[PDB]
């Protein structure tokens, strides 16, 4: 019922011409009387959220709420495959992504009736999205209602990392920002240490296509203000490194930036001077001083073959300052 | 081994559908073996080889479809298992036990993947007083299977069809000698079948009593039974 | 080093295999394509394999691969009776089998087994049914019931929604009643496709024939159509 | 459209096809083909003979309204950057090479067709300027230098053959290329690469 | 970029005459914590900085007793030192049993050199990846040795190996004529070993859990001070 | 998005230009990707808990043995390839009895642990000097916890690499990076066994983002008095019920 078979070639091309995207008509468009059916099946499942008011994984597979939900899922899996993708898009922003993240609706219930939601939600980062649909999707992620979810946070954060790779060069510098200001608002979220790190690993995917030097050099500064110099004397760094979140973020962040320029064949002098600011911190055992050792070993490694040479842009006998850095249990 | 596949095996399992062509037919009171001979030159000495039909013991024999130098390495060790089961239990070795003994060495390489699998596929024809006359098969897969009638090698898929057609359970032994030759009508790349492209064998209810004679045909005896129709 | 998962694939493709615990009895079931017209019927009906007088074992996989297990086990089964005078316990026979598929990865660097196996029976004296499952990795698990093999997922789904611990199939007869239904789902003809064995307390293993299997299928599809 | 606009008969019934920023393409039409080509070189490797796939991008350049396009080409080179690196081989190393060559054949292709026309009096501001040849070198130089050291010698001969095409444009940049190539060579004859076969 | 063709294994000489696989191991030294060693005419001291994992974990031991007259400290790959410190423990205990003779320090030097060398001739095995400072009092005075995984064992008055080894290696270089004259004083030679290891720390602060010290000589058998025993030197 | 790659990734038992043995640096990341496991030490005992993760009503949990006895005074919990640790345990049980025979005393937890590390320290296919007969690093991490009379109650982390640390409380497996930073917050030198029985649950609740029962958690402890017992499902439950309440406090 999605074939658009129109009256005339002329009647047709006049529809394609007058479309919002300088592009064309959604090829295959699900006809209203059906957009109604589907919307129902999602909002029938929202009606039944009382059905599992408090049951367990065993008294779950037996409820009607599950049965519906399972069918809807198997359906989504089969829309995202093949020629039906352009049909599935309009529903993501309001229906399909609020669903799926039916996952704090129980992690162990998925292991039972073997369903991989994580793998589908994120596998929907790539796909035939259109200029105007991007808008509403970036707005759904980067939600001001975000704070709602919990370690399903490291999920929306991985969906973004994929969208970006498949909508890069197609995102208006406006959107390219709504994203980056969300990612960065996570290097700081009290509670989950899990995510402050998945955020930084992602902030680099951004700062790789970001060669313009004033968006860049204005971050570097934003981060290295929370640390720079011996703002605090030794005894304090130890105390802070273990608890302070505003500083975990600042070092996770400044860490990602450096790990976003893997092979600049002759080395930018902002990197030495900013590993130096990172070395007095990877000398502290704690939680941030740890993810600052990551950042210096990650680096010293990829620079490995270009190192015969990179050595020379480290006047700073803060070459020494980079020797500890990697420690596992097998070293002493 | 990507999809659940035995690669180095299919390699040699289809290298088999190239060389040779062998047949086995179990009658109610006998068994029959038969093979076609590799691309022959005028000057190759016909009578000597017995190159694809080997005796294992006075009551068991195999037809081969595969690399000769490869099956001899197997047969040599199977003629021995036979005799070890004699010196040990003073009874003649039971057919299934010999078959399994080989199939287990074949599968030995199908897994200790540090040495190369076996060419060769066997039809075994044997008699033991536990399970009347028997017919068995042995691909380098490691598997063996029971058969009232069977074939291995080139043009395999084809003969299996004629066989399925002319076979009857009440079959005598001479009736099955024909069915074997008759259906190397088709499955012969050589237009017209000669006594020299052949090798034959029988395990009958003895030339006398209630017992078991074994008989690898001499060339002349073939041109004699070929006489029954084939060529004359 | 990943080759493990590949073998676990061959499991999938092979003769489908099942098993089902009872109030005091146990059952297996499994096999493949009737007869390719011309094959010998009476000389490889070796579906389920006897390990001791009280312990049995079926498998999904490369038939030519099982044999190497169904022996190394049939042997340690005696070599336990011999050096400890005490039939192997179903957990131990199982732990020994699984422990062998395991050592077929991590040393020398050799290929792992193309079989999952199910292992059933009653410990010696004790009359509490035991059922276990092994897989090419080295993992053994106990099941109130299970299946592994081809279209094994259809069956594991069937069973979950048909077995309950609260009331296990007490009757000898009825415990088979169930194991049949669960293979009819995946077969490819019916009774002529997959057969079964049955072990009851104290070394009383009585495998089922063709004629007892069709006083079942044709007493199932009776109650079936009645709507 | 480009061919017809120049010299000949600027018409065929309509010079009512305007060029501008991005060839004959909308803002969103261009935007789309860029993120699709990036899709090809980074994710889905879906292209064949690239000479054909590159055309639209070359013949959408406007000598007097480039800028907004070169902005889009640069961010496409900065994306693609890591995937050329000699030790990141994958399903992509073919597409990036067969493209970075197909594109610089199909650009020099155009230039030497226009310079054949400004030997007929007709400049046209649509034409490619000395300053396009400059920003083309700025973009694909680290990219070409990384590819040429690649482990596959065929996939390298593609990036290496681009030096000849760039130098024919006699850009102001010419020195940047002669500078690398001559150090790389003088180092090699002084055995400073003796540990690494490929550099030599 | 710049690939290497002669860094595959240890059985392979680089064209310029270099065993890359060994130079790489010689670098694993610097991947572990800093330790210091020095000797007068009457004693030999070791100072190591035990490093921890969490605030919630023990500290890696960095000094191991070898006989009542000889001990060593490690900087680098732990298991490799467990393996070598053990071999040393044997020869020491064999020179005791067969010849009733404390095993010379100068000789355990020669014996480890040859042990590590074996792992740089052989295809398959990697070189040893740890450095050792070895101390002892033998029939010939106080002694200190540096063991790099290359086999090169060298006898010194003082040295330091590892993470920021360079801070102490330069202190000792200047203190030389001062500390080798700290005879007959034990507490004072450790005061020096600790004032040297602390040139290789940043804003970092030695505690009862950071510090590990060992000493030996004339009439002091090899003893190790961890925990509260080390407080008096902070 | 983008791709970072060194030329010395892969390399089996050969040094990177830094002195890193990436084959084993990776052996160590796969602990972070298995079952969760948590150990805490009091002066009144040591507690080990894990995540069961039952995948059916059929499969009768308890063939899920992720916590096992070693001697009556030493237990261990495992995260990872439970099947790959069969041999690692056999060697520890064998070493602990062997010590009891040769010496008429229970074997020190420190030395029982080191002995298990000395086993996975025989990784390789080519060794001259002393032979290390096996094939790959041992693909499983261990929390080993017990009691000897020299050094009180103890907790240890045995890594595949052959080395170890003695944590006063440690977490390994899927949740570790987070569970660990939570233990680092809530542990004191003065816990009671009752108090830690519960803190192990609170931290399993957290980094499982789920509500827990005896079908997905197994608790065990080791006291001087009663030895090393694994809590049967009943006791694990009114220990859970006892938290549902304690946290409804505020």
């Amino acid at each position: 019922q999605s074939n658009p078979s129109i009256s005339d070639p002329t009647t047709l091309l006049e529809a394609e011409r007058n479309d919002p995207d300088g592009l064309g008509l959604p090829l295959k468009s699900v006809p209203e009387k059906v957009d109604a059916y589907i919307k129902k099946q999602f909002e029938i499942i929202k009606n039944l959220e009382d059905s599992v008011v408090g049951l367990n994984p065993q008294q779950f597979i037996k409820t009607d709420y599950f049965y519906r939900t399972s069918t809807i899922f198997y359906w989504i899996k089969e829309m995202a495959r093949g020629p039906n993708k352009v049909l599935l898009v309009p529903y993501l922003v309001d229906y399909v992504l609020p669903f799926l993240i039916g996952l704090v609706k129980h992690k162990d219930v998925c292991a039972l009736a073997s369903l991989d939601p994580v793998r589908l939600y994120a596998g929907l980062g790539y796909m035939p999205i259109r200029k105007n649909h991007v808008a509403a999707i970036v707005d759904y992620v980067c939600s001001s209602n975000v704070a709602l979810s919990s370690n399903q946070t490291k999920l929306q954060l991985a969906f973004i990392q994929h969208f970006l790779s498949a909508e890069l060069l197609q995102l208006t510098e406006e959107e390219k920002n709504k994203i980056l200001e969300f990612v960065v608002s996570n290097l700081y979220n009290e509670q989950f240490v899990e995510v402050r790190v998945r955020a930084a690993s992602i902030l680099s995917d951004i700062v790789h296509n970001w060669k313009e030097e004033q968006p860049l050099l204005s971050l570097i500064e934003r981060f290295a203000k929370g640390l720079d110099v011996n703002k605090y004397t030794s005894k304090e760094r130890q105390k802070l490194s273990k608890t302070d979140i505003k500083i975990h973020g600042n070092v996770l962040g400044l860490g990602a930036i450096i790990s976003a320029f893997p092979y600049v064949f002759p080395l930018p002098p902002w990197i030495p001077k900013n590993l130096s600011n990172l070395s007095s911190w990877a000398r502290t055992s704690g939680m941030t001083g740890n993810a600052a050792k990551n950042t210096i070993s990650e680096f010293k490694k990829v620079r490995a073959d270009t190192w015969k040479f990179d050595r020379a842009s480290f006047n700073t006998e803060e070459l020494e300052d980079l020797e500890g850095v990697l420690w596992r249990s097998y070293y002493a | 081994s990507p999809e659940g596949r035995l690669y180095q095996v299919e390699y040699a399992l289809e290298s088999i559908s190239h060389a040779g062509t062998a047949i086995g037919i179990m009658a109610s009171d006998g068994i029959v073996l038969a093979a076609e001979r590799k691309v022959t030159s005028t000057l190759l000495e016909q009578d000597t080889s017995t190159e694809k039909l080997y005796k294992l013991n006075d009551k068991i024999a195999v037809a081969v479809a595969g690399l000769t130098a490869d099956a001899e390495i197997l047969i040599n060790t199977a003629r021995i298992h036979a005799q070890n089961y004699l010196k040990t239990y003073n009874e003649d070795i039971p057919v299934e036990i010999l078959v399994r003994r080989l199939s287990d060495i074949k599968q030995g390489y199908t897994q200790h993947g540090g040495l190369r699998p076996f060419g060769v596929s066997f039809i075994y024809a044997g008699y033991d007083d536990r399970y009347g006359y028997q017919l068995y098969t042995s691909n380098p897969s490691g598997n063996y299977t029971g058969w009232k009638a069977i074939s291995v090698g080139a043009n395999t898929s084809a003969a299996q069809t004629l066989l399925q057609m002319d076979y009857k359970d009440d079959m005598k032994v001479d009736d099955a000698i024909e069915l074997a030759l008759k259906t190397l009508s088709k499955t012969t790349d050589s237009s017209a079948l000669t006594y020299d492209r052949l090798e034959f064998a029988t395990i009958r209810k003895g030339a006398n009593d209630g017992e078991v004679y074994q008989k690898i045909f001499k060339p002349q005896e073939i041109k004699d039974i070929l006489v029954k129709t084939g060529i004359t | 080093i990943f080759q493990v998962e590949y073998a676990l694939e061959a499991v999938k493709r092979g003769t489908c295999a099942v098993g089902v615990k009872g109030k005091n009895c146990v059952v297996l079931g499994c096999e493949r394509r009737s007869t390719l017209k011309l094959q010998d019927t009476r000389i490889t009906p070796s579906k389920v394999s006897k390990i001791d007088s009280h312990v049995v074992l079926s498998f999904s996989g490369l038939n030519a691969d099982s044999r190497i297990l169904i022996e190394k086990a049939r042997v340690e089964a005696q070599s336990h009776r011999l050096t400890l005078e005490d039939p192997v316990t179903v957990e131990y026979l199982t732990r020994y089998v699984a422990g062998v598929q395991q050592r077929y990865t991590q040393s020398g660097g050799v290929r792992p087994f193309g079989v999952s196996t199910l292992i059933a029976g009653f410990d010696p004296r004790d009359d509490e049914p035991k059922l276990y499952q092994t897989e090419p990795s080295g993992i053994y698990s106990s099941w109130s019931a299970q299946t592994i093999g081809r279209n094994s997922k259809t069956v594991r789904e069937f069973l979950e929604k048909n077995y309950d611990r609260k009331e296990p199939p007490a009757t000898v007869e009825e415990c088979v009643k169930l194991t049949v239904r669960s293979l009819l789902e995946v077969v490819q003809t019916g009774a002529k496709n997959i057969e079964i064995t049955v072990v009851k307390p104290d070394s009383d293993i009585v495998a089922l024939s063709s004629e007892e299997i069709n006083q079942y299928v044709t007493q199932i599809e009776q109650e079936k159509q009645e709507q | 459209v480009h061919n017809k606009i120049l010299s000949s008969e600027h018409e065929k019934d309509v010079v009512g096809v305007e060029f501008g920023e991005f060839g004959i393409f909308t803002d969103d039409q261009m935007t789309f083909m860029f993120n699709r080509l990036q899709g090809h070189l980074r994710t889905d490797g879906q292209i064949h003979s690239y000479s054909r796939t590159v055309k639209p991008f070359v013949y959408a350049i406007n000598g007097s309204k480039k800028d907004r396009f070169f902005e889009k080409l640069v961010s496409l080179a900065k994306a693609i950057e890591t995937f050329i690196h000699p030790s990141n081989n994958g399903f992509w190393t073919k597409p990036n090479a067969k493209f970075v060559h197909a594109f610089i054949k199909s650009y020099h292709g155009r230039v030497k067709y226009e310079e054949d026309i400004c030997a007929r009096g007709v400049t046209n501001g649509i034409c490619l300027t000395s300053f396009c040849h400059e920003e083309i070198v700025e973009i694909f130089l680290n990219i070409i230098s990384l590819g040429s050291q690649n482990k596959n010698p065929d996939i390298a001969n593609y990036y290496i053959s681009c030096f000849a095409y760039l130098l024919e444009l006699d850009p102001s940049n010419a020195y940047l290329i002669y500078d690398k190539i001559l150090i790389d060579l003088y180092d090699t004859l002084a055995d400073q690469f003796i540990n690494s076969r490929h550099r030599i | 970029m710049f690939r290497n063709n002669y860094d595959g294994d240890t059985v392979t000489f680089s064209p310029t005459g270099r065993l890359f696989q060994v130079e790489y191991a010689l670098e694993a030294i610097k991947q572990g914590s800093v330790t210091v060693g020095l000797r007068s005419n009457t004693h030999a001291v070791l100072v190591a900085l035990k490093r921890n994992a969490d605030e919630l974990s023990s500290y890696q031991k960095k000094i191991i007793k070898c006989d009542e007259h000889m001990g060593l400290s490690l900087a680098g790959l732990a298991p490799d030192a467990r393996v070598l410190s053990n071999y040393l423990r044997q020869q020491c205990n064999y020179s005791s049993l067969v010849f009733n003779r404390k095993l010379a320090v100068e000789r355990a030097g020669h014996l480890l050199c040859d042990k590590a060398q074996k792992n740089t001739q052989s295809y398959g095995g990697r070189p040893y990846g740890v450095g050792l400072l070895i101390i002892g009092y033998d029939k010939s005075g106080a002694h200190l040795l540096e063991f790099q995984p290359s086999g090169n064992v060298t006898e010194l008055y003082g040295t330091a190996i590892g993470a920021r080894s360079q801070g102490a290696k330069t202190y000792l270089e200047r203190t030389l004529d001062t500390f080798i004259k700290i005879d007959g004083n034990p507490d004072e030679l450790i005061k020096a070993g600790v004032e040297a290891i602390s040139q290789s720390l940043r804003d970092e602060s030695l505690t009862v859990d950071n510090l590990s010290i060992a000493i030996v000589g004339k009439d002091t058998p090899f003893t190790i001070y961890d925990g509260e025993a080390v407080a008096k030197y902070i | 998005m983008f791709l970072t790659r060194s030329e010395y990734d892969r390399g089996v038992s050969t040094f990177s230009p830094e002195g890193r043995l990436f084959q084993v640096e990776y052996s160590l990341e796969a602990i972070k990707l298995g079952s969760t496991a948590i150990g805490i030490a009091t002066k009144e005992g040591v507690v080990l808990g894990v995540e069961k993760r039952a995948t059916s009503p059929l499969l009768e949990s308890d063939s899920i043995e992720k916590i096992v006895e070693i001697d009556r005074h030493i237990g261990c919990a495992m995260s990872g390839l439970t099947a790959d640790a069969r041999s690692m345990i056999e060697h520890a049980r064998t070493a602990a009895v062997t010590h009891n025979l040769y010496y008429d005393e229970d074997i020190n937890v420190e030395s029982l642990t080191q002995s298990v590390c000395d086993l996975a320290l025989r990784f390789g296919e080519g060794a001259s000097g002393e032979e290390r007969l096996m094939s790959r690093p041992f693909g499983v991490a261990l929390l080993i916890a017990g009691h000897d009379a020299d050094d009180g109650y103890q907790l240890f982390h045995a890594e595949p690499s052959g080395t170890f640390y003695r944590y006063n409380a440690k977490a390994i497996g899927s949740g570790s990076e987070g569970a660990q930073a939570e233990l680092l917050n809530e542990w004191h030198s003065s816990l009671t066994l009752k108090e830690a029985e519960l803190l192990v649950l609170k931290i399993l609740k957290q980094v499982m983002e789920e509500k827990l029962d005896e079908n997905n958690a197994q608790l065990s402890c080791i006291t001087k008095q009663d030895g090393f017992k694994i809590y049967d499902n009943e006791k694990t439950a009114e220990l859970i019920k006892e938290l549902k309440e304690k946290e409804a406090a505020e």
